């Protein structure tokens, strides 16, 4: 479920997780390749994937906000006043979804 | 701009393991002393040429242990044991 | 010094697109650099470069002091722009303040300690021992914070009675693994916000990639003009075998090359 | 060089990009009798 | 000419849970916190309270 | 064919909603420099450039 990935969530360390897309990124970039279509299109993706793996990592590691927070354990519900359900003469009720 | 160019040099210690003593110079110039992690790395920057120099002088201060046994100078074809007599 | 670096940012623009006798100074592009480096939040290394491009464009009226390479060398080594720094520290080099200045007092994060340390993690070990030649001159000691590391018993039974594990019960000695997005490490004592590179033991690294700097040369075609000889392939062999780490092959100097001379002709050639 | 290069060859694009797309964008325009000042495309390409 | 600055600020992020529970628990002097909201009773079969 | 026009002018207005004349001179010296003697633009384009 859930719970094993909100620890994995709260395990990995950022800055470790960035040395280590940095080294990956130096590997990819070291590689000639240009020889196959498959393999021209492949390093590009996975370089992209990398860029924007530090990016959201740098964003965590300098910001107030946890990464757990995206599982979510406490869920919010809206005030009443604005979901009412409207009161009709008769009864009749026109309830919010 | 000269240093756009130059080749600064290949691998060669000679400098770096007179730094050990060439540190205790530029720190002991003021109040700092050369320690732990420039005592107890000293035992492994220790053997990196048959220069004595910069290992023998390290106990001038507190040492004296080396890695717990003295036994280069007595380990080096090169020149004869140039009369350690540590005392 | 109010944290929030964009209250100055809208004092300075009100200036650099000001009336004449209104326009920024030099003292003025060090409030903002200033205010830029230290905040407690959020990237901010790119906003750095806007200020220096902006003094560099306006420099027949601005030139730079002593605290603009020293905020410069701070700011520019807690994020790993360490290349950035280096070049200039040197600066910093030729005024008589030194790096005490630099330094300040202990606050601040201590940035003389960053230089120090910051140089050696990375693999810059020559320029090292220049900066130690320059405290020499006139500044005060190595800070002890710069000084952290981590046969005879390496677990010493003797350190254990001066840091806390001791008839203390304030056992300050390090933990490991306590989570939260703290530092487990020192990395210095606790800035630099990036994480510490790991020198290999003042062993390989900046030597192999120095030599890169030869690599590029004869991996690249423009850059090189040689002479006739064998077509394009003289040079070209050489870069082939240089790769694959080394084997012998001292022939001669092959290639005999300049860097690009920092020449921009107009028309060609 | 380098540093030098591409900042020259960015600026060209961009210059050469504004000035296609001005043209572009007024032909239509005067092609079907409708008169409207540079200033307003202007501002408008310049953010493209 | 100095302007007249004005700085003002818009943040969003995810909550934390206790951001959440700071947000919505009302302690009655008795020490009950009933935050939860356990039942599902929307209105009254009875009258509509 | 109004309806495309007025979604054209949602997006057109989305673009420069925050271009504002904030300063006087911002102190530029690139300026566009135009030839009317080329004889290429007619003489009621190059009046109302």
């Amino acid at each position: 479920g859930a719970g094993a990935i909100r620890e994995q969530l709260a395990d990995l360390d950022l800055r470790t997780i960035i040395d280590y897309s940095f080294a990956e990124w130096k590997e990819l970039g070291e590689e000639g390749s240009t020889g196959n279509e498959w393999e021209d299109r492949k390093v590009g993706r996975r370089k992209d994937f990398l860029v924007r793996r530090m990016e959201l990592v740098k964003h965590f590691i300098r910001t107030n906000i946890e990464p757990e927070w995206m599982v979510l354990c406490l869920l919010p519900v809206l005030p009443p006043e604005l979901r009412p359900i409207i009161q009709i003469d008769g009864g009749k009720l026109m309830s919010s979804d | 701009r000269e240093l756009k160019n130059r080749p600064p040099r290949r691998w060669s210690q000679e400098w770096e393991v007179e730094l050990a003593i060439k540190i205790m110079s530029k720190v002991i110039e003021l109040g700092g002393i050369p320690t732990i992690g420039d005592c107890a790395i000293i035992l492994r920057a220790a053997i990196k040429a048959p220069l004595p120099s910069a290992f023998l002088i390290i106990l001038q201060t507190t040492h004296s242990l080396g890695y717990r046994f003295g036994s280069p100078l007595y380990d080096e074809i090169i020149t004869l044991c140039l009369d350690l007599g540590e005392l | 010094n109010c944290g929030i670096p964009e209250v100055a940012f809208a004092t300075f623009e009100n200036m650099e697109f000001g009336e004449d006798y209104m326009k920024p100074d030099t003292e003025t592009y060090n409030w903002v650099i200033q205010a830029y480096t230290r905040a407690e939040s959020y990237d901010r290394v790119q906003d750095v470069a806007e200020l220096l491009g902006l003094m560099v464009e306006d420099h027949k009226r601005l030139q730079p002091n002593m605290r603009t390479h020293v905020l410069l060398v701070e700011c520019f080594t807690k994020y790993c722009v360490i290349r950035e720094a280096i070049r200039h520290f040197r600066a910093l080099k030729n005024f008589e303040g030194g790096t005490r200045l630099l330094h300040s007092q202990g606050n601040f994060g201590d940035p003389l300690s960053l230089y120090l340390r910051a140089l050696c993690r990375e693999g810059r070990i020559e320029e090292l021992l220049d900066a130690l030649e320059t405290m020499a001159k006139d500044n005060q000691p190595i800070p002890p914070r710069a000084m952290i590391l981590s046969g005879y018993e390496v677990d010493y039974m003797a350190r254990y009675i001066s840091e806390g594990g001791l008839t203390g019960e304030r056992k300050r000695w390090v933990p490991r693994r306590g989570k939260t997005p703290l530092d487990p490490d020192v990395e210095g004592f606790i800035y630099s916000n990036p994480v510490e590179t790991s020198f290999k033991q003042r062993c390989l690294e900046e030597w192999k990639i120095r030599h890169r700097k030869l690599l590029r040369h004869l991996r690249n075609e423009g850059p090189a003009v040689l002479g006739a000889n064998a077509s394009e392939s003289d040079y070209i062999r050489v870069e082939e075998r240089l790769k694959k780490i080394i084997k012998g092959r001292e022939k001669n100097i092959l290639k005999p090359k300049a860097a690009s001379k920092m020449v921009v002709s107009e028309l060609k050639e | 060089g380098s540093p030098w290069g591409f900042l020259i060859g960015a600026e060209l694009t961009i210059a050469q990009s504004r000035i296609s797309l001005v043209n572009k964008i007024q032909k239509v325009y005067r092609s079907q009798g409708v008169q409207i000042h540079n200033r307003h495309i202007e501002i408008i390409v310049r953010q493209i | 000419m100095i302007d007249q600055y004005k700085h003002q600020q818009l943040r969003i992020g995810s909550v934390s849970p206790q951001q959440i529970s700071a947000w919505a628990t009302k302690i009655l002097p008795n020490g009950e916190i009933v935050g939860e909201v356990t039942k599902p009773y929307t209105f009254h079969y009875k009258t509509n309270k | 064919r109004t309806s495309d026009a007025g979604y054209l002018t949602r997006r057109l207005v989305e673009v420069v909603q925050h271009i504002v004349v904030r300063r006087r001179d911002c102190g530029t010296i690139r300026g566009i420099s135009v030839s009317p003697q080329n004889s290429t633009m007619p003489e009621r384009i190059l009046i109302q450039t």
